[PDB]
RNA sequence: AUCCUUAUGCACGGGAAAUACGCAUAUCAGUGAGGAUUCGUCCGAGAUUGUGUUUUUGCUGGUUUAAUUAUAA
């Protein structure tokens, strides 16, 4: 999920392909990179400021957020995570949707 | 069955589906490329004589069709 | 297409042009309901309809679980091959290769809708995944309606210049998405002007696809105008359109088409003069800047009579009936006029008689006798025409001529190019690049290769004798594969016995060569599989892919260099074990003896390449100086004699002689003209 | 200034398939190899020689 | 403004059309009391420095001097012309009056693509440039 | 390797769990892809019709006009081309029409029979 | 033959090149002549010749006269 | 700083091995050109992008791979594999060790 | 006399990168540049500022026929 943003593009920019860079070592050597999230939970509470530019509907504008490859990285594990679980133990009630 | 000609001939380069139905030949291999770069040379040497000697060609409609337009035997 | 519009009745008519005459096509005399750009809204289902569908086709599913299960069975494929498509997780989905994985995804639906803030683009899908669900539309067939309900195809192209680039049909030919030729531009070092610069292209091979119907009367209204030196007219100025236009007329193309064909004809009358008793025929002086100008016009070419000549009506060229009782005459001229033609008149005929009768019967035309043929040409469409006085001997000559005219002048096929470089339309062929001298070094690179013989599988020969004639034999045939770095061989060994059986031989060898290809990679490990696999044969492009699916990996190049491994047939080793099969076989060699201990794959490849190459020369005359020193032993290990370095820098000068000595006689430039490019190019091709 | 002699390519096993310097890439299969060869042991012993 | 130099005399105005050798020369005409005429300046002030090497701009009311009036025909407030070796510059805009300029451009960024467009067109000596934008509703 | 038809998920992850454990150890028909066009699935249809009139028998040759058409389609197309091409000595043609046109006990077993 | 061999010397290696010939070679009278301009008598690891070299950078940087202006 | 002048310049052209390996980067794949080509009067194979909206990849697969769906392995460039910027890898690498011994600190607990 | 080590220099072979590297009379900077955390501490050398190049440096690669002049009159 951190991969489809690409799939279509012919170019990739210089902050991408730093990214898809990240995306292919630890999509390599997983181990290692487990291991670094794991650390992450357990410490890391500083973090890189994160930028915002704004999209548009051209009527209600939206905010839009970007942040640290690497932060992206362990957030889109752990979020992955606990929907996982979440769902094993049946949090969620029917009548949230 | 049909033929071009102690000598060996082999099977003519031919397209599966472009030959499809149609009459199969033997040609010798040193012939082949023989009459083909024969041809070919025939070709570069009229064209270093033309760009160099910088003349104009005749050619057009029939001399250029005709451009275009370039024995059985039991076993 | 959400609206109502239709399809006005005069743009289904078409044309197409047969030897035997032009055909045209009107489809709206016939009044019907008339015609309508099919839109969305029939393509797509009511929810509804679907959800029902979700209900009882996921109930049938259910069931028939219970059911594969009250057999203990797990659900065929086949049932639910009643229908995929319908449900709303749908089924393509329970038969997704990766479905495991999904099960453990969860939430995706939340996050979709959250994509939104994480980045920028529009995500205008964000209901579904269509790894979860699959894929809820099919917008397949509309393509389909709409261009039969634009009246198939033909009748569209009638609105392109694609006449123009005059392929016969369409169905061989790719095109070039300009995407690609503007990114492959936009790796460069551009400004921003010049980046802007890179939006037009796209238009401009657009407005020339279309010109013929953006370009015209009913269109633009407006007051005519000509390009600068040529016979088109610009209803409006279309600022792309022009400009390239003139970069499909430079160098004053127009007249020297013109110029071109007219030539032709007295190219072709001259010869004509016994055929008729023509007493002579004459290209005539030309205001240089004629072929364009349109108001007026003058003759082109002259005409005589040994006596007279029997006119007819004025006539076209395919129709049949004449009357020459009509008049008697001497002395005939042609006009050749171009028009480029829009989609309005695409016709020429109506033009022909048009100009005919008009410059004719006009004052100012200036025609020597009122006795000769009008001939125009459409250049948009290639269309041609000449509606003539006529003569015993022309119509059966012209149409001729004309035929093989459009096959053949450079002028023409001067633009057939110029213009399908502004589309970028490209014939298909291949486009793997081949091996050329330039391409060559890259051989010795560090792909495992193999290089593939179909020339000697079958093989008759012939010998001659005292009595019948021509001793000729089928032979056990060789399949003849190589890897230039470890120089394993392997020789598929064809026996006679398998041939006898069939006919037609041609395809039918090709393609047990291409599953003795197949099967022979498979005879290696994936390790030792290659990956560049090099034909020799175009043909055999087809055939190997077939049964190289499976392989993906692995690519397969033609070259343009003709490479001498059939001669080595002519090795005594070689010839021994083939002619000695009693049965298909594979037999492994290698090619280098040992030329590896001594001197790396490259030369050892080269010096290999000059034996073969001179093995299709001088043969055994040169089988001589490979045997000139009877001191040297040949192994049953090895096939080439041993030798010294030395022995070898003596060797390879000989034999390097041959080729170039026989060379230079058969085909006569003295060896001393050529540069070493040049000579190397021979050893190759 | 020119007081000096122009460079000329170093070539190795690996560069010699490629170099399009004129002298006998094909025709002298053989005879080509060696000046390489012995172009490689010319500097080699360039070096071992410097050092003593 | 005041990185616009700007020109007192039909003298000035010519000594300068010829005196810049390598680069183009830009012009505004126009009356100070115009709207434009303070737009298109700021627009051009903008931009003075950052085309400097392949481009000069000036500013000219015509008030100050109305010689080139009848010569070049200037109407509206505000027109812009560009010279290179004394040479009048055509670049078709579409708008419909390919010499000259009249309107506002409301972009830095298209500015510059037009005076380099121009520019680039002038030093090959052809008289026509196609404008990279054609704002023709102007 | 964005070509975005390639790719499944099931092997990759295979091929990477593999890759984890071991390395752990050592520390101690894809639906995105669109359906196939007419007039290709017609091609295929001609080359192996040439690939089948190269021999009428030998019937891998009609196998694989068998197999490969049979992927994007089968049918009864397949079916019909099966049962043709077997007018029988190599098991093997039988294996693959067995496995194929047999779907129910009785007719199954007309194909085991006759093989029989 | 005159502004080839002038760009020729004026180029700064050359042009130090010269004022490197005439120098001594020895450790002791160099060394001496080195503490004398007042640098340091060796740096970390260098060789004698290098130290040569070393003066002449020295002078040439500097633009000293020559060494018995020097002395 | 002033934009510097428009007018292009001779293109240097110095073509090494190892130029050569630098230049695999920015310049178009084979397979990428075959996207490109879109087969005449017959419609694409797309695909569906994260966002479904479809990626044509026209020629990307000779038509005898379309019928069968088999995609491509064909050939697959390593020289334009993207990798890591300077800085970025040693913050990796070194995060990397730096858990990895808080880690084995859980180790030997 | 031999070896290892260390650093540096000249080299030879081989790989890697050319979003990298510079440069600067800049400015500071073990007399702390900068950072971290389990909050007890720990780590300890460049950062800033400006500036230039950066699909590149030098070189080298292939396609859009001389003059002279001779007859018996």
């Amino acid at each position: 999920d951190l991969k489809d943003v690409y799939a279509s593009k012919v170019r990739l920019n210089a902050s991408e392909r730093e990214e898809l860079a990240l995306i292919e070592e630890a999509y390599d050597n997983p181990h290692d990179t487990l291991n670094r999230i794991k650390k992450y939970l357990l410490t890391q509470r500083v973090f890189k400021p994160v930028d915002i530019t704004m999209m548009e509907n051209y009527q209600n504008i939206s905010p839009v957020y970007s942040v640290d490859p690497l932060e992206k990285i362990t957030d889109a594990y752990l979020d992955q995570y606990l929907w996982y679980e979440a769902d094993q133990r049946k949090l969620f009630p029917n009548w949230i949707k | 069955s049909y033929n071009i000609e102690d000598t060996i001939l082999t099977l003519k380069e031919s397209s599966i589906f472009d030959d499809t139905d149609s009459t199969e030949v033997l040609e010798n291999v040193k012939a082949a490329e023989e009459n083909a770069d024969r041809e070919k040379l025939r070709l570069r040497q009229m064209n270093k004589d033309r760009r160099q000697k910088k003349k104009i060609l005749n050619v057009s409609s029939l001399d250029i069709e005709e451009e275009e337009e370039g024995h059985l035997i039991i076993g | 297409s959400a609206s109502h519009i239709l399809i006005p009745a005069s743009d289904l008519s078409w044309s197409k042009q047969t030897d035997t005459g032009i055909t045209h096509f009107r489809a709206g005399m016939t009044h019907e309901d008339e015609k309508l750009i099919p839109t969305i809204f029939r393509y797509i289902t009511t929810w509804e309809n679907e959800f029902l569908d979700s209900q009882r086709v996921w109930a049938e599913y259910a069931t028939k679980r219970q059911e594969a299960i009250q057999q203990n069975r797990r659900l065929a494929f086949e049932e639910l091959e009643g229908s995929w498509d319908r449900g709303i997780p749908r089924i393509s989905t329970l038969f997704q290769r990766d479905r495991h994985t999904l099960a453990y995804d969860r939430g995706h639906r939340i996050r979709r809708e959250f994509k939104q803030y994480s980045l920028e683009r529009n995500s205008p899908f964000w209901w579904t995944n269509s790894h979860h669900d699959g894929k809820l539309w099919n917008l397949n067939a509309y393509r389909t309606d709409v261009i039969q309900a634009l009246g198939g195809i033909e009748t569209i192209l009638e609105h392109t210049l694609f006449k123009g680039t005059g392929f016969n049909s369409w169905e061989g030919l790719f095109w070039e998405k300009a995407s690609g030729f503007e990114d492959s531009m936009q790796f460069k070092k551009l400004t921003h002007a010049q980046r802007t610069g890179l939006s037009q292209i796209p238009n401009r091979r657009f407005t020339l696809w279309w010109s013929p119907t953006i370009n015209r009367a009913n269109v633009y209204v407006g007051f005519l105008v000509q390009l600068d030196l040529t016979g088109i007219f610009l209803h409006g100025k279309i600022p792309t359109l022009k400009i390239s236009l003139i970069q499909i007329f430079r160098a004053h193309l127009w007249q020297k088409i013109h110029e071109s064909i007219v030539f032709d004809i007295c190219q072709i009358l001259d010869g004509e003069l016994d055929v008729l008793q023509i007493e002579s025929v004459t290209k005539e002086t030309v205001h240089p800047r004629k072929s364009y100008k349109m108001n007026s016009s003058a003759a082109d070419i002259t005409m005589e009579s040994v006596h007279e000549w029997e006119v007819s009506k004025p006539s076209l060229l395919h129709e049949t009936n004449d009357s020459f009782k009509g008049l008697i005459t001497n002395k005939m001229w042609f006009d050749v006029q171009l028009r480029y033609g829009d989609y309005d008149s695409h016709d020429i005929s109506r033009y022909v008689r048009a100009k005919f009768l008009d410059y004719t019967t006009d004052n100012v035309s200036m025609y020597p006798s009122p006795t000769g043929v009008m001939i125009g040409i459409d250049l948009a469409y290639n269309m041609y025409d000449a509606y003539g006085n006529w003569f015993n001997g022309l119509k059966p000559l012209i149409q001729n001529s004309m035929r093989t005219i459009m096959k053949a002048n450079p002028a023409l096929y001067v633009l057939r190019e110029r213009i399908r470089k502004g589309l970028q339309i490209y014939q298909s062929s291949v486009q793997e690049p081949f091996l050329n001298s330039s391409n060559y070094a890259e051989l010795f690179n560090n792909d495992i290769k193999l290089f593939v013989d179909d020339t000697n599988v079958y093989r008759v020969t012939v010998h001659k004798t005292f009595e019948g004639n021509v001793a000729t034999k089928a032979i056990n045939g060789c399949i003849f594969t190589l890897n230039p770095k470890t120089g394993h061989l392997f020789l598929k060994i064809i026996h006679t016995s398998v041939w006898a059986g069939q006919k037609r031989l041609s395809q039918l060898a090709k393609w047990k060569t291409a599953e003795e290809v197949s099967a022979l990679v498979r005879s290696l490990p994936k390790e030792e599989q290659p990956k560049q696999i090099i034909v020799t044969r175009k043909a055999m492009l087809d055939p190997l892919e077939v049964h190289m699916l499976d392989f993906p990996n692995i690519a397969i190049r033609p070259t343009e260099l003709r490479l001498p491994f059939s001669a080595a047939m002519s090795i005594d080793k070689l010839s021994d074990v083939v002619m000695k099969a009693t049965e298909p076989q594979m037999v492994l060699f290698n090619i280098y003896d040992d030329w590896l201990d001594r001197i790396s794959s490259y030369t050892a490849f080269s010096r290999l390449t000059l034996l073969l190459r001179a093995l299709k020369t001088n043969e055994e005359s040169a089988k001589m100086i490979l045997l000139s020193d009877p001191t040297i032993t040949i192994k049953s290990y090895h096939l080439w004699p041993s030798f010294t370095d030395e022995q070898w820098i003596t060797i390879e000068s000989q034999m390097r002689d041959l080729i170039l000595t026989e060379y230079g006689r058969k085909y006569n430039v003295n060896i001393s003209a050529l540069t070493q490019t040049e000579i190397k190019d021979i050893i190759l091709g | 200034l020119g007081l000096l002699p122009k460079p000329e390519p170093k070539v190795k096993l690996s560069n010699m398939m490629s170099v399009f310097e004129n002298d006998q890439n094909i025709t002298d299969p053989t005879a080509w190899e060696k000046v390489v060869k012995d172009q490689v042991d010319l500097r080699k012993r360039k070096h071992l020689e410097e050092n003593e | 403004s005041v990185l616009l130099p700007q020109l007192r005399t039909g003298w000035h105005v010519d000594q300068a059309i010829v005196t810049e050798t390598k680069r183009l020369v830009v012009i505004r005409f126009g009356r100070k009391n115009d709207r434009q005429c303070m737009i298109m300046d700021e627009l051009l002030s903008s931009i003075a420095e950052r085309v400097r090497n392949f481009a000069v701009i000036y500013l000219c009311d015509i008030d100050e001097v109305s010689d080139f009036d009848e010569m070049y025909e200037l109407t509206d407030p505000m027109t812009v012309m560009f010279f290179y070796h004394n040479k009048h510059m055509m670049c078709d805009f579409g708008t419909g009056n390919n010499n000259k300029l009249n309107f506002i451009v409301d972009d830095k960024q298209e500015m510059i693509d037009i005076l380099e467009t121009i520019f680039r067109g002038a030093r090959k000596n052809k008289g026509l440039v196609v404008s990279p934008y054609d704002y023709n509703h102007k | 390797s964005l070509i975005p038809g390639n790719v499944d998920l099931n092997k990759l992850t295979e091929e990477r769990e593999k890759l984890l454990q071991s390395q752990i150890d050592e520390n101690l028909r894809v639906n995105s892809l669109s359906d196939a066009t007419l007039e290709d699935l017609q091609k295929m249809r001609t080359i192996l019709k040439s690939y089948r009139k190269a021999d009428p028998t030998n019937p891998q040759g009609w196998i694989a006009s068998a197999r490969l058409e049979e992927k994007a389609r089968k049918f009864s197309v397949a079916k019909k081309i099966i049962e043709n091409g077997c007018q029988p000595r190599s098991s093997d043609i039988w294996l693959e029409n067995i496995r194929l046109h047999e779907s129910d006990v009785h007719y199954c077993k007309t194909l085991v029979a006759t093989a029989i | 033959n005159e502004s080839t061999a002038d760009i020729l010397k004026q180029l700064p290696h050359e042009r130090l090149q010269a004022v490197l010939e005439k120098i001594p070679e020895e450790d002791l009278e160099v060394r001496r002549l080195l503490s004398i301009l007042k640098k340091p008598e060796v740096v970390e690891n260098e060789d004698v010749q290098q130290r040569r070299i070393r003066l002449a950078e020295i002078l040439m940087v500097d633009e000293i006269d020559l060494e018995n202006i020097n002395n | 700083k002033a934009l510097p002048i428009p007018e292009d310049q001779p293109k240097k052209k110095r073509a090494g091995r190892k130029f050569r390996k630098y230049k695999e980067k920015f310049r178009l794949s084979h397979v990428r050109q075959l996207q490109n080509r879109m087969e005449f009067g017959k419609q694409e194979q797309t695909v569906l992008d994260s966002y479904g909206e479809e990626v044509g990849l026209g020629m990307s697969n000779t038509s005898l791979q379309q019928a069968v769906g088999a995609t491509s392995g064909s050939r697959r460039s390593a020289g334009n594999q993207a990798k890591l910027t300077k800085v970025m890898k040693h913050r990796i690498s070194e995060a990397n060790q730096q858990a990895d011994e808080f880690l084995i600190s859980l180790g030997h607990n």
